[PDB]
RNA sequence: AAAAUGGCAA
RNA sequence: CAGAAGAAGCACCGGCUAACUCCGUGCCAGCAGCCGCGGUAAUACGGAGGGUGCAAGCGUUAAUCGGAAUUACUGGGCGUAA
RNA sequence: AGGUUAAAACUCAAAUGAAUUGACGGGGGCCCGCACAAGCGGUGGAGCAUGUGGUUUAAUUCGAUGCAACGCGAAGAACCUU
RNA sequence: UGAUUCAUGACUGGGGUGAAGUCGUAACAAGGUAACCGUAGGGGAACCUGCGGUUGGAUCA
C-alpha cells in the first residue's frame, strides 16, 4: 500500500525532481537525474499520446505517494466537484494531511511527513490524526504532538523548508511548531510544470 | 535358446494382442472371442520358431478373457527380449553409404528405438533431407536420402500404411507420402515387405 | 425505415450465440479425460500440440488444450477446463486448467507461473 | 485448323 | 514498554499497449485476444538481467453493457458494396 | 416442372465496391530486329578432339545447369599442379 | 386415439474441412465458342445446346 523501492529511479523516469529526497544535496550529484533507469535508460524512445498522459499522471501520483485506486477515486470526486476538474484534482492533492504537512515544514520528505503523520506525531484543531489521506479544511490548525516536538527531525526539516519557497495558503509558526491551512491552494500558487489537462484526458480514455 | 525375432514381427505381435485384449473389453459374445483367441495363439505361434515356457505363461495370460494392459506391457517386454536389435553401421561405413554427402553428421540413436527399428531414418532440418538406412533382403546395408517436404500433413504413410502425419518424399517424379517421424513410423510397421515395397517403388 | 414502418416492426437484436457452450456460463467445468492426444495445426503453423477429449460433468463432450511444456495427463485424468479457443486447432474451444485437480503445474517455470499453476520456488 | 497444363511459399 | 524489529506479491515488456537485451531452442518445443510468432544472430517460444503496470493483491476464465452510428428514436442505408 | 415463404449446425477473417500503378491478352494501333521473306554455308548421320550427364571406381577433387551450364572457372592434370 | 418435442436407426442426400490424388479446363484477356439471367433438354465432370432476355462484352484499323 505504499511505494518502498528507490526514490531516484521514479525521479529519473519522470526526467524531473519529484523531491523525494530531502533537498540537501543537488539531485544530479546524487544521481543521473537526466537518464531513465535501466540498461537501456541512456536510449530515449518517441512516446506515445498515450505515453505522454500515462507519464503525466505518474509523475503526479509519485509526487504525492498515492496508488492507484486512490488516485482514481480523487479523479472521481475531482470531476463530481463543480468548477475545473484537472484543478480540482491538484485542490485535493494539495489537502492531504500528508502534502500539509510537509508543505508546513514539518517534514522534509512526503515520505518524512507521512511516518509523521502515521506515527501519531501530528494533531489537526487540536486532535490526533494518524490518516495520510485526511484532508484539511480551510481555518484548519495543524501543529506537531507536544511529545514529538522535541524530535531533531522535525526541526531539521523546518530549516530545509525555509530554503524552499513559502505556500502563500499555509501559515506556520516555527519553535511552537503549529500552522494554519488558510485557504485551498489555487492553480496558480501550484507549479505550472505539472499538465493537469493530460490526467483528465487519460481517465476519460 | 530364445527364439530370435524381427521388430516388424514384433510389432505385429502388439497389434494382435491389442486386437485380443480389444476383444475381451468389445466383445459380450463368447464364440467371437475364443474365435480371435485362438487365431492370436496361432500367430504368436506361427512368429515363434519354439514357444519356450516364458512364450507358453504369455500366451496363457493372453489366453486368459481376464487379460490386461498391464500384463500386456510384461508380456511384450518379454517379446522384446526376443527382438533383435537394429545394427548401426559405423560412422565412416555411414559416410560411405553417403559419400556425395561431405562431412555427414550422424545422430546419436538411442538404443531401444535401435532395438525396434526395422529401418532407421533421421532428417536433416538445415537441408530438408530424410535419411533413411537400413539392411536389405541380402543383409547388405543401404541408405537413401531424399528431400522432405517441410510442411506436415494428415495422410495414409507409403511405409507403414497408416494414417499419420506425414510429408511428401522425393528421393534425390511424384513423391511419396511417408512419416516425418521414422521411429514413429518404425513402431507402426508390422511388415518389412512394406518397406522393401516402398523402396522398389522409389527405384 | 419510416417511423410507420418501426412502430409496425421494431429494430431486432443480433442472438449473439457463446463461443464456449459447454461451459453453460460457468466460468470453468470438471471433466474427466476420455483421449489425451497429439494434432497438427492448421497452415501456416507446425507443431504436435497436446490436446484431450473430455467428458463434462454436464455430459458435453469437448477437446481442450493443454497448455505449457510437458503434461501428466492420462485418459480417466480429472481435469478442470475453462473458456479459450486455440487458434490454429480447430474445434479447440478450451483450455485445460493447469495446476488444478489430477493436471499438474508445468515443471521449472518461472515466469507467468500463475498461467501454468507452478507454486513460487 | 489446332492451341491442355504448371502445389504453397516469401 | 521493546525493537527495524513481525509484514510483497502478481501480470506484463512485436504492434494495438506503458516497458529490451543476452543466452537456450531452431516451423521443434512452444506462444496466441486480433494481426501473427517459431525452419540457427527470436525485443513474440523458454530462462536470465533490466524495465513497465498494479499492489495485499495480481492474473485467467465466465457474464452484462460499452466502444458498435454494427437494428441507426436520438442516430444508417438500398445505380455498381447487402 | 416447380414457385413462394424461409432457417440451423458448422466454418472463415475476410468476402465486397470503385479507382490506381504494373503485368498480361489466342485485344487494337504504330514502329523495329538475320523475326520472317530472299539467299549462302553448316549442325543433327561417320571417325576423331573436347566438355557434360550417367555409370563405374579406392578415388574417378571441387565449381558452372533453359535462353544467360556443357573447348565453362582451367591462358594448357605424366610428377608438380592437386 | 391423436399432436408435439427430444434421442436414436441399416442405409442414403447434399454441405464443409484435409496431401503436391485421378480426369479434364468451365470462368477471368475477344479466356481462345463474349459472359451472364430465366427456362428446357442432354452429358463422367466442370458443362453443352435450344428459346427469349441483359451488358455487368473485346475489336473497328
Ligand atoms: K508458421
Ligand atoms: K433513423
Ligand atoms: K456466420
Ligand atoms: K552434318
Ligand atoms: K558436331
Ligand atoms: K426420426
Ligand atoms: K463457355
Ligand atoms: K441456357
Ligand atoms: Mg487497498
Ligand atoms: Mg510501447
Ligand atoms: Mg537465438
Ligand atoms: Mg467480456
Ligand atoms: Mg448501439
Ligand atoms: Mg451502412
Ligand atoms: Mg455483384
Ligand atoms: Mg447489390
Ligand atoms: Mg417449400
Ligand atoms: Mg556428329
Ligand atoms: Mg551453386
Ligand atoms: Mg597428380
Ligand atoms: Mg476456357
Ligand atoms: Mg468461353
Ligand atoms: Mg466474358
Ligand atoms: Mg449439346
Ligand atoms: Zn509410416
Amino acid at each position: 500500500a505504499r511505494y518502498l523501492g528507490p526514490k531516484l529511479k521514479l525521479s529519473r523516469r519522470e526526467g524531473t525532481d519529484l523531491f523525494l529526497k530531502s533537498g540537501v544535496r543537488a539531485i544530479d550529484t546524487k544521481c543521473k537525474i537526466e537518464q531513465a533507469p535501466g540498461q537501456h535508460g541512456a536510449r530515449k524512445p518517441r512516446l506515445s499520446d498515450y505515453g505522454v498522459q500515462l507519464r503525466e499522471k505518474q509523475k503526479v501520483r509519485r509526487i504525492y505517494g498515492v496508488l492507484e485506486r486512490q488516485f482514481r477515486n480523487y479523479y472521481k470526486e475531482a470531476a463530481r466537484l463543480k468548477g475545473n476538474t484537472g484543478e480540482n484534482l491538484l485542490a485535493l492533492l494539495e489537502g492531504r494531511l500528508d502534502n500539509v504537512v510537509y508543505r508546513m515544514g514539518f517534514g522534509a520528505t512526503r515520505a518524512e511527513a507521512r511516518q509523521l503523520v502515521s506515527h501519531k506525531a501530528i494533531m489537526v484543531n487540536g486532535r490526533v490524526v494518524n490518516i495520510a489521506s485526511y484532508q484539511v479544511s480551510p481555518n484548519d490548525v495543524v501543529s506537531i504532538r507536544e511529545k514529538a516536538k522535541k524530535q531533531s527531525r522535525v526541526k531539521a526539516a523546518l530549516e530545509l523548508a525555509e530554503q524552499r519557497e513559502k505556500p502563500t495558503w499555509l501559515e506556520v509558526d516555527a519553535g511552537k511548531m503549529e500552522g494554519t491551512f488558510k485557504r485551498k491552494p489555487e492553480r496558480s500558487d501550484l507549479s505550472a510544470d505539472i499538465n493537469e489537462h493530460l490526467i483528465v484526458e487519460l481517465y476519460s480514455k | 535358446m530364445k527364439t530370435m525375432i524381427y521388430p516388424h514381427q514384433y510389432n505385429y505381435i502388439r497389434s494382435v494382442i491389442l486386437r485380443l485384449k480389444n476383444v475381451y473389453k468389445t466383445v459380450n459374445d463368447k464364440e467371437t472371442v475364443k474365435v480371435i483367441q485362438s487365431e492370436t495363439y496361432n500367430d504368436i505361434n506361427e512368429i515363434f520358431g519354439h514357444i519356450d515356457d516364458d512364450i507358453e505363461e504369455s500366451l496363457k495370460v493372453l489366453m486368459n478373457i481376464r487379460l490386461s494392459n498391464k500384463e500386456i506391457e510384461a508380456i511384450l517386454n518379454k517379446f522384446l527380449e526376443y527382438v533383435v536389435p537394429f545394427e548401426l553401421p559405423s560412422p565412416q561405413k555411414l559416410q560411405k553409404v553417403f559419400k556425395k554427402v561431405k562431412k555427414i553428421k550422424i545422430p546419436q540413436f538411442e538404443e531401444y528405438d535401435l532395438k525396434v527399428s526395422s529401418f532407421v531414418g533421421w532428417n536433416e532440418l538445415a537441408s530438408n533431407r530424410k535419411y533413411i538406412i537400413y539392411y536389405d533382403e541380402k543383409k547388405q546395408l543401404k541408405g537413401l536420402y531424399g528431400e522432405i517436404s517441410n510442411q506436415v500433413v494428415k495422410g495414409f504413410c507409403t511405409i507403414c500404411n497408416k494414417e499419420s502425419n506425414v510429408s511428401l518424399f522425393m528421393k534425390k517424379k511424384k513423391g511419396d507420402y511417408i512419416c516425418r517421424d521414422s521411429i514413429h513410423c518404425n513402431k507402426q510397421l508390422t511388415d518389412i515387405n512394406q518397406f522393401y515395397n516402398f523402396i522398389d517403388k522409389l527405384d | 425505415a419510416t417511423v410507420n414502418q418501426l412502430v409496425r416492426k421494431p429494430r431486432a437484436r443480433k442472438v449473439a450465440k457463446s463461443n464456449v457452450p459447454a461451459l453453460e456460463a460457468c466460468p470453468q467445468k470438471r471433466g474427466v479425460c476420455t483421449r489425451v492426444y497429439t494434432t497438427t495445426p492448421k497452415k501456416p503453423n507446425s507443431a504436435l500440440r497436446k490436446v484431450c477429449r473430455v467428458r463434462l460433468t454436464n455430459g458435453f463432450e469437448v477437446t481442450s488444450y493443454i497448455g505449457g511444456e510437458g503434461h501428466n495427463l492420462q485418459e480417466h485424468s480429472v481435469i478442470l477446463i475453462r473458456g479459450g479457443r486455440v487458434k490454429d486447432l480447430p474445434g479447440v474451444r478450451y483450455h485445460t486448467v493447469r495446476g488444478a485437480l489430477d493436471c499438474s503445474g508445468v515443471k521449472d517455470r518461472k515466469q507467468a507461473r500463475s498461467k501454468y499453476g507452478v507454486k513460487r520456488p
